């Protein structure tokens, strides 16, 4: 996991 | 041709493009009214050379910098196309897991598509709109730096070509997004699936909207390919930065220039 | 053009017959054991890789490990050089282009027919003769372990697809008129060809898997796939400088 | 590379 994955992550919620 | 079919096709495509234009404010139209110079407020200064350059100010460790920057200036256009990509049907189904997974390699592609918008043969929009680098000028820079670009607008040169509006457009970023391939992904089946109907979608749109364009389906998925590859030859100019041997003041209104590209 | 198409189609299955000696039909005949002839070896393991020695040594002939593979798929490309002649538009390209685009192309044709030796178990080696599992070359010491999976998960879903040997003939011939290749000179005249290869591979997967939704889309974004195993093995070259050196070698000769 | 001296010679 990445920052962008932690961005998209609470994007998604 | 006409049938429930095709119908369900149609009203796909409107539902996608309803839900693009409500996710991105940047959109090619937008950027193209920009381009040819129909849009008042948005009338970019060009930056052709150093001279310009710095007329232009009114506002390598340096190229992780470029991307550390960019990179995080991209947080809202990610949000943006994960906003999006709630809206395909049947994405928020998918394992959450997927999800992320499809919209963190999707969103580089998309990125990549959408600034192809901002570019045309001759340079690129900056600034929102404020500000237009030329294509020149970028490739006229010091190694590394040079070497940035120039194979974004090369990209963009060639997409822009098959001249996608922003319909289109909202179908082939669906597309990109429900990739099955994506490395990690839990269930590949249902994205399938999906994808499979976005390119059906995508498949109509085009008959529809572009009777010139021989296999322009075709060529435009072979864009996916070129997207992948951008994306891929950045993993790549990582490592001609690790092994770079060089400093240079590289004027930091240009390092800011760079950070508004991708 | 539909008869047109048609013929394209035709004349580049007859093509690819005469090019390549082990087709997927044959491939699919032996790993499937309908053929009359002897089922191939196996090598599945270390004994029977001991055993298979003799027949996987070289007679012919850090990253001499691939030099095996490297000069058994010699002959691929001369029979991919020889098909792409037989492309129509190809031999009138100018001749620097069309070393372009089958020094990159033949790799991901490679690739592509590879798959047609391979099923979820493993894949034909010496032109058919024996079968090497898909779990041996996983037990393999790490990172030799990890060479051919990626291969695999690719075949597998390509074979899911069912394409036939007229199949990929156009879709092979597509691969090689690739207009993005670097390097090209004339671009316009190769996607030219390209854009009617594409067309003959539309009619002919409608055609020949009228059931198969978006088979068209869904073989171009194959080779996306191909690339990236292409791709990949750059970095499998770089795993292999940061490191059973003879058994490798034969191992991996018909391989790729 | 060696390969294109061969696709040369396979073309010819
Ligand atoms: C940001 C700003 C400029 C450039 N560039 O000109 O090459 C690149 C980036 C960047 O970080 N791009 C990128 C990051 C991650 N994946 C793909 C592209
Ligand atoms: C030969 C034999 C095995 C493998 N492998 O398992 O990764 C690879 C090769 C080989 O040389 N593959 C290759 C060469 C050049 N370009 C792409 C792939």
């Amino acid at each position: 996991n990445m920052g962008l994955e932690a961005i998209i992550r609470k994007a998604l919620m | 041709q006409l049938n429930p079919e095709s119908a369900d096709l149609r009203a796909l495509a409107k539902h996608l493009y309803d839900s693009y234009i409500k996710s991105f404010p940047l959109t090619k139209a937008k950027a193209r009214a920009i381009l040819t110079g129909k849009t008042t407020d948005k009338s970019p200064f060009v930056i052709y050379d150093m001279n310009s350059l710095m007329m232009g100010e009114d506002k390598k460790e340096v190229a992780i910098r470029i991307f550390q920057g960019c990179q995080f200036r991209s947080v809202e256009a990610v949000q943006e196309i994960t906003e999006y990509a709630k809206s395909i049907p049947g994405f928020v189904n998918l394992d959450l897991n997927d999800q992320v997974t499809l919209l963190k390699y999707g969103v580089h592609e998309i990125i990549y598509t959408m600034l192809a918008s901002l570019m045309n043969k001759d340079g690129v929009l900056i600034s929102e709109g404020q500000g237009f680098m030329t294509r020149e000028f970028l490739k006229s820079l010091r190694k590394p730096f040079g070497d940035f670009m120039e194979p974004k607008f090369e990209f963009a040169v060639k997409f822009n070509a098959l001249e996608l509006d922003d319909s289109d457009l909202a179908i082939f970023i669906a597309v990109i997004i429900l990739s099955g391939d994506r490395p990690g992904l839990l269930n590949v089946k249902p994205i399938e699936d999906i994808q499979d109907n976005l390119l059906q979608a995508l498949e109509l749109q085009l008959k529809l909207n572009h009777p010139e364009s021989s296999q322009l389906f075709a060529k435009l998925l072979q864009k996916m390919t070129d997207l992948r590859q951008i994306v891929t030859e950045h993993v790549q100019l990582l490592q001609v930065i690790k092994k770079t041997e060089t400093d240079m003041s590289l004027h930091p209104l240009l390092q800011e220039i760079y950070k508004d590209l991708y």
